[PDB]
């Protein structure tokens, strides 16, 4: 939907995952783990 | 794999008011898909053997939100404690509640009357490869029992297709997710007397 709402809501599950365990490219186009994961 | 951290913890100590229902969260985000039961008490470490499927399925991430609605006042502190697991990794957080000081109702009675859904089990992240296939949960604590409803990412209902169903216990089955899936879904439950919702976010990742 959104391009918007998937953005926040990619953040949103991102914020955790960076920490201890680019956004607008994925949200419009799908992405691979690899990618995602360049957010840190 | 393998990882699994909470998210949302729970704080480790509540105090109960008289007659009102505590809402205790706990929310983990892992590999694949975790799953979050609840003990009440103390559980002796061994005794997880409580698992209740090992079986092999994906490479998907997931984020999932569990909640115990103690609705009824304790005569005596207790301890409830949420268990996560996902392939060979477990975690847990424990929250003490504390009885009211003094109270009006009676100890240890569920309060009486209807009661307003409340969706204790859902997925907040759902990401897993294209063409995979995800089945969305929703549960509830509701008296009456509750209806569940599910929209798509444009916020449409979903009815019954080759690619979509509702299952008999409102978990939602997405079949062979494509990019067009990716959004948020929203189950709402609703009974006579109120509604609740949740909001999942499906992400289908590339190749």
């Amino acid at each position: 939907g959104p391009e918007t709402l998937c953005g926040a809501e990619l953040v949103d599950a991102l914020q955790f995952v960076c920490g201890d365990r680019i956004v607008d490219e994925c949200c419009f186009r799908s992405c691979d783990l690899r990618r995602l994961e360049m957010y840190c | 794999a393998d990882w699994l951290k909470f998210t949302k913890t729970p704080p480790t100590k509540l105090q109960q008011a008289d007659g009102a229902t505590i809402e205790i969260v706990c929310e983990m985000m892992g590999s694949q898909v975790p799953s979050i039961q609840w003990v009440v008490g103390h559980l002796p470490r061994s005794e997880l053997d409580d698992l209740d499927s090992n079986q092999v399925a994906p490479s998907a991430i997931v984020r999932v939100r569990s909640s115990h609605i103690i609705d009824h006042v304790l005569s005596e502190a207790r301890t409830y404690t949420c268990v996560g697991r996902t392939g060979s990794k477990t975690i847990y957080a424990s929250t003490v509640v504390h009885p009211p000081r003094s109270s009006r109702l009676t100890p240890e009675k569920t309060y009486p009357g209807a009661q307003k859904p409340r969706i204790i089990y859902t997925e907040k992240t759902h990401l897993d490869l294209m063409g995979s296939n995800i089945q969305l949960p929703c549960r509830v604590h509701a008296r009456p029992r509750a209806e569940i409803t599910w929209l798509n990412n444009e916020n449409k209902e979903i009815v019954q297709g080759h690619r979509h169903r509702v299952l008999a216990n409102g978990d939602l089955l997405i079949s062979e997710i494509k990019w067009e899936d990716m959004g948020n879904y929203k189950c709402i439950a609703r009974n006579v007397v109120g509604k609740d919702t949740a909001d999942t976010f499906v992400y289908p990742v590339l190749n």
